[PDB]
RNA sequence: UGGGCUACACACGUGCUACAAUGGACAAUACAAAGGGCAGCGAAACCGCGAGGUCAAGCAAUCCCAUAAAGUUGUUCUCAGUUCGGAUUGUAGUCUGCAACUCGACUACAUGAAGCUGGAAUCGCUAGUAAUCGUAGAUCAGCAUGCUACGGUGAAUACGUUC
């Protein structure tokens, strides 16, 4: 529980246990479960007090930050509100992208029905 | 510091990666592993912190993302 | 203790001969540490937000009680806070808990102090005073620390707070 | 999307590639609403509509990497 | 030529995919029918995380698309807004095209919302039948949860004419 703020769970398998985490999950967390002495065996919690200390050293060298870049998606998002489209008049006046804006029940952005 | 209704605290040693620059005070206790003199020769058990290592301001982080530039030949 | 000996090696010639004193005993002392934790409730909720405090600085806290009993919520004498004075061998060791590190984002604390030649802070949750886990709170304990010199320019307030990341 | 070349119309460009001689301003005139963004590119307007509208959108050094001269809309909501 | 037929607080039809443990993930692991393909179908071995790219022999029971899938044996998650579901949303591609912004489709990278078998009411079905996952086709350069066709697994129930 030290990766990014804390990783909540306990004794699950680390290879989901990795998922809480924000920007690697499920496919990511194959893959960066990469080091010697790091294997799931339902041993969240356990197995590693020393061995901790590489699986996240690399994350730290895994240039992707995680946490660290949640301010690059409203850099991008907001640079899109300089009014061109796909997130320009999907905000400004607040539509969804799905193509179909009233025929369906679109309700994943709308408030309610 | 009247007596009595107080929790108790005393020294540590947090063992940082960086030369465990840390021999203050605390309420949190566990099992001594590894004590010192040069610093306090008490409880050793505070374990580790991200002191040092990469502050936001006093180090060094990976660089930034990506402007317009095209440096790929589209 | 070595927080104290660099107040008495380091910040001595500095800034005396910075902001170029006449006397040797005028640099800007650190006076009492005020730790203010309000809560929503007017009820039941401080019943247990009172230990949390206790594990990050083990001075008791006293629950302070209302003024006036104003408008719309509350009647006089309730519980709302945890005020907990800190001076000098806690004020050189809370201060010295330079682990905001914890927080992360961003922990440069702030630029503009206020107009008195005092400086407050700000907190969001079980982020900094490591000695707490992150277990068996499911709240958010967030505090208002304070940081008040015997000095009266807001720019040796700037100078002052030279070890704390702004 | 794809590699080679991302398809400005070639009218387009010649018109730009030697219109960026002297310091005037006379934009476009083109209503074609499909080239994207040559990184040489001056300050000038466009007309990118053809239905009714000469909506004159600006060049400045927006995300020019988009394959659209999209920034003039078509209808309205409410 | 270039916009539109897709726009939007809304009202209702049809359809799909789900709320989990006779369920999910994971590698291994058998058995069809009906179809199309002479610039079309495309193997084998090859370079890619996949969407695919190159070349490339065979060609109408014989050749190609073309591994059917559900299930069996076995590992594992162990009853959770959850290793349930992919709705949403930016980056980085592929392909068809003169071009994919208005206005396609698919892939892996994180993002992961609503939702606990649904009020009044209301439909569809009597043995290879409803339900279950699949297969092919026309339309068509590219793009269907619809559409008409095809097999696999396969029950419960009908004494009675009163409403
Ligand atoms: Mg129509
Ligand atoms: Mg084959």
């Amino acid at each position: 529980a030290r990766i990014a703020g804390v990783d909540i769970p306990r004794e699950k398998r680390v290879v989901i246990s990795l998922t809480y985490i924000y920007g690697i999950g499920t496919s990511t967390a194959q893959k960066i479960l990469e080091e010697a002495n790091v294997s799931a065996d339902t041993r969240v919690k356990d197995l590693t007090d020393d061995e901790l200390g590489r699986i996240r050293e690399v994350v730290d060298g895994y240039k992707v930050e995680g946490d660290l870049r949640r301010e690059t998606n409203l850099n991008i998002k907001r640079l899109m509100e300089i009014s061109s489209y796909r997130g320009i008049r999907h905000r400004r006046g607040l539509p969804v992208r799905g193509q179909k804006t009233k025929n369906n029940a679109r309700t994943r952005k709308g408030p309610v029905k | 510091m009247k007596q009595g209704i107080h929790p108790e605290y005393h020294q540590v040693i947090f063992l940082d990666t960086t030369t465990n620059f840390k021999f203050l005070s605390g309420s949190t206790k566990t099992s001594s592993e590894m004590m010192e003199w040069e610093d306090g020769k008490e409880y050793p058990v505070i374990r580790l912190d991200i002191s040092s290592d990469s502050h936001p301001f006093y180090t060094g982080r990976q660089k930034f993302a990506a402007a317009d530039g095209r440096v790929e030949r589209f | 203790n070595r927080l104290k000996e660099k107040f008495n090696t380091e910040v001595t010639e500095n800034l005396m001969k910075k902001f170029n004193y006449s006397s040797v005993m005028e640099v800007p002392k650190i006076d009492k540490i005020v730790v203010n934790m309000g809560v929503g409730d007017a009820v039941q909720n401080s019943k247990v937000l009172d230990n949390a405090v206790e594990e990050l600085e083990l001075i008791t806290g006293q629950k302070p009680l209302v003024t006036k009993a104003k408008k719309s919520i509350a009647t006089f004498r309730l519980r709302e806070g945890m005020p907990i004075g800190a001076k000098v061998t806690l004020r050189g060791e809370r201060m010295y808990e330079f682990l905001d590190k914890l927080i992360s984002v961003s922990l440069p604390r702030v630029r503009d102090f206020q107009g008195v030649s005092k400086k407050a802070f700000d907190g969001r949750g079980n982020y900094t005073l490591g000695v707490k886990e992150q277990l068996i709170f499911p709240e958010i304990d967030y505090d208002k620390v304070s940081k008040v010199r015997g000095m009266d320019i807001v720019i040796v307030t700037t100078a002052n707070t030279d070890e704390e990341a702004r | 999307s794809i590699k080679k070349g991302p398809f400005v119309d070639e009218h387009l460009m010649k018109k730009v590639e030697a219109q960026e001689g002297s310091e005037k301003k006379q934009v476009i005139k083109t209503w074609s609403r499909r080239s994207t963004i040559f990184p040489n590119f001056i300050g000038h307007t466009f007309a990118v509509y053809d239905g009714r509208k000469h909506v004159p959108v600006y060049v400045t050094e927006d995300m020019v990497g988009h394959k659209l001269g999209e920034f003039a809309p078509t209808r309205t909501f409410k």
